[PDB]
């Protein structure tokens, strides 16, 4: 997903190639950038 | 056939006009992709080499044929014999970048390094001839640059090549009635 | 005695008619490629008022010119009209060319001119003149015709150009067989071009000098 | 303390925004009359590239100016940009005007300007200034606003004009009540105009000087 | 498609092996050569 480009599958299990993530219970700057105001604010003329 | 010669519409007569028969042709060896797609040797600079296809000599097959087009596009492969490690930097890089190893650097592995590189120019196509000064070609016309402690051999190979607008392709001008050569014979 | 190969080209409010036509050569394409790309951010506009004929003398074809004698005209050239002022008001432009070249003597002259539109013509070598027909072209041959007409689109490594530093097209006229006048031919032929910019688009308006 | 009467006018690739708006006065009509009549024989064309804002200083409103002090600007005026070059390339033109006049000091100034667009204004008499409001107008009054905006169509005894000999419109700015600065006012107000030609149509192309 | 002849599929994704082309919005000499006049122009006899 970063800079990787092999089409075939890894020879090693995922549990050996990477650490495994656990859960408890572009996220913020993406939401922030999408919420930007892109309008006008006056009355427009022509 | 007679025709209006002033016009420039192509006229192709065939041997059928006097009773012969046109045969079938197989023209894959004059396909542009196919024929540009082989390596050609350039004489390298010792250390910094900018990757510029106009370095291939104009008498070679690839140089002769690249100059027969005015705009072209391709990706590139290079094979390099070098001492040390080889760094490539894309089109538009500061020359000093050629010393930073996070730029694609290939560690020496005998006997040579073969690399696949993308087209990287900011233009939709490049040109073999450009009428700005009239010899010099804009500096953005290149595929980046490479550097190593010494580079000994550099070969270029055009991948996926496209050519637009053909330009003169000249043979040797013979001095006698036929250009004669020693041809490989048993 | 004379001929019905009759064409009228109209470009704007200017028209040109010949009765010795031979047809028009379209070079490299029949229509322009995309005039709106990312490099002008939708700010480009067409200016139809510049699409019309302007005129220039090229050279006088005389019996002493021989095979290979050339006249080149880089395009765009000086233009003292609205196309010309466009180049001082906008930083980027693109247009094609509709080109008509005339060489009128009479049908008792012999000899032959090749007229071609060549891209990026940073000068030509002598042996390359034998292959000038690789470029969009037409011949002028006095026993047949007096006008050559070639239409060509915009070309270049960039979708819009800066004509103050790059000239994409050169019109070239070459003597392929020397002029003969014999007893009834005209004694020399002046060659003139009648040219119209086509599809002119501009982007990037300049300040004034005020 | 400051205000939400906020307008953006866009004319071509140029925009102007004020936060002290008051609105726009449309003079004499809301749209232009017929731009194509018999006097141009269908040869007229629109040139959208000239429809954009250009700028000029008018005068400096100072406390010594009194009621009746006037500044006139005949329109069209000198223009060093594409509208200006249109007038040297075509014998006949017509356009309206979109006019924005600005007088910025601050809200602690007092006094009042009337800005009006008057047709055929071959100069004005003193008593007639009491009736200048018969013309398309707007006031600039510092406790309320800083911008006046008036939009006017082409007018005249002829459907197309020859601007080199006739000026159909004059912008006039008149002091109706003298400027006061008191202790916090700005000490004087420079008055500037931001003007765009609208609907420009041309007909009758001139030769070049070549 | 040029001079390439492996039957099996590339190990790397296409996005790493080549640059990717984008679109906006033998082409000309092929059309030109196909349109060539190959007839006669007289009346033929025998």
């Amino acid at each position: 997903s970063g800079n990787t480009g092999s089409i075939i599958n890894n020879y090693y299990m995922q549990q050996y190639q990477n650490s495994m993530d656990t859960q408890l219970g572009n996220d913020w700057f993406s939401k922030l950038a999408s919420s930007a105001f892109s309008g006008l604010f006056g009355a427009l003329l022509a | 056939t007679t025709s209006a010669g002033e016009s420039a519409d192509p006229v192709t007569t065939t041997v059928e006009n006097y009773g012969g028969e046109t045969q079938i042709q197989r023209r894959q060896h004059t396909d542009v992709s196919f024929i540009m797609d082989r390596f050609v040797k350039v004489t390298p600079q010792n250390q910094i080499n900018i990757l510029d296809l106009m370095q291939v000599p104009s008498h070679t097959l690839v140089g002769g044929l690249l100059r027969a087009s005015t705009y072209y596009f391709s990706d590139l492969e290079i094979a390099v014999k070098h001492e040390g490690d080889l760094t490539w930097v894309p089109n538009g890089a500061p020359e000093k970048a050629l010393d930073n190893t996070t730029n694609p650097t290939a560690y020496h592995k005998a006997p040579l390094t073969r690399l696949a590189l993308p087209y990287t120019a900011p233009h939709r196509v490049l040109a073999t001839v450009y009428n700005g000064e009239c010899r010099t070609l804009p500096t953005s016309f290149n595929y980046g640059a490479i550097k190593a402690t010494r580079v000994t051999e550099l070969l270029y190979r055009m991948k996926r090549a496209e050519t637009y607008c053909p330009r003169p392709l000249l043979a040797i001008h013979p001095t006698e009635a036929r250009h004669k050569q020693k041809i490989v014979a048993p | 005695l004379l001929e019905d190969r009759i064409l009228t080209t109209r470009n704007g409010h200017t028209t040109s008619t010949t009765q010795s036509s031979v047809g028009v050569t379209y070079g490299y394409a029949t229509a322009e490629d995309f005039v709106s790309g990312p490099n002008t951010s939708g700010l480009e506009t067409r200016v139809v008022q510049a699409e019309r004929f302007f005129k220039t003398h090229l050279f006088d074809w005389v019996t002493s010119d021989s095979f290979g004698r050339c006249h080149l005209l880089e395009l765009p050239t000086d233009h003292k009209g609205v196309y010309g002022s466009l180049t001082d008001s906008y930083a980027y432009m693109r247009n094609g060319w509709d080109v008509e070249v005339t060489a009128v003597g009479n049908q008792f002259n012999g000899g032959c001119l090749l007229v071609a539109m060549v891209p990026e013509l940073c000068s030509i070598q002598k042996r390359e003149l034998y292959q000038l027909t690789l470029f969009p072209h037409q011949f002028i041959n006095p026993r047949t015709n007096m006008t050559a007409h070639i239409t060509v689109p915009f070309v270049g490594v960039n979708r819009y150009d800066q004509y103050k530093v790059h000239k994409p097209w050169t019109l070239v006229v070459m003597v392929v067989a020397p002029l003969t006048v014999n007893t009834e031919g005209a004694p020399q032929i002046k060659v003139y071009a009648n040219i119209a910019p086509t599809n002119v688009h501009v982007a990037g308006e300049f300040p004034s000098k005020e």
